[PDB]
Order: structure tokens, then sequence, then C-alpha cells
């Protein structure tokens, strides 16, 4: 939230003010859990298995 | 019995895929997967040594 680059944290909108959260609990899934190779800003890189 | 494991230790070995589509030497190296049992049980050989510290 304080505009500091911390690779272990992420911020999100809660009501009207941004709030921090733990990056280690960010997950992506397609039909099985995927692997998040890289993250930055709004964008995520994931190597997901086949799914719909 | 685990007395046979007193003289031996785990090791590192090559791995075709370390979870990201790249090759890195891993403490878990998949040596040989044998599925000879007819009920689907797998016996897996890995570089670790489980049950002994």
């Amino acid at each position: 939230t304080d505009d500091s680059h911390d690779w272990t944290k992420l911020r999100y909108m809660d009501n009207h003010m941004p709030a921090d959260a733990e990056r280690a609990r960010l997950f992506v899934r397609t039909s099985a859990p995927c692997t998040i190779t890289g993250t930055m800003g709004h964008f995520i890189l994931a190597r997901c298995p086949k799914g719909e | 019995n685990f007395n046979v494991y007193k003289a031996i230790r785990p090791y590192l070995a090559h791995c075709p895929d370390c979870g990201e589509g790249h090759s890195c030497h891993s403490p878990v190296a998949l040596e040989r997967i044998r599925n000879e049992a007819t009920d689907g049980t797998l016996k897996i050989q890995v570089s670790l040594q489980i049950g002994i510290k």
C-alpha cells in the first residue's frame, strides 16, 4: 500500500482503500493447481495444465 | 531393518523438469518407477532417504 516494492506482498482494493495481502497464498488453477513462474504489477505468468 | 542405511547417504541428480520446464539438479531425483503390481500400486525410487535422519 505504501508504494514500496515488496515481492512477498500484494495489495488489493478493500471498500475504498488499498490493503495488503500475502503473496504466498496467491494461487491459479485450471483443472489442477498451476505453477506461477512470475508475477509483477497486474500480470501473472502461469504454466497451467489443460482445462476449460 | 534400517541398519543398512548407516553407511549410505542421499544424493543430488539431474532432473528434466523442476516444476517450471527447466532442468536443475534436485534432491528428489526420480530414478525408476516400477508398476509391476496388478492392482495399480506404484513403487517409486527417489534420491531421498525417508524414515531416517
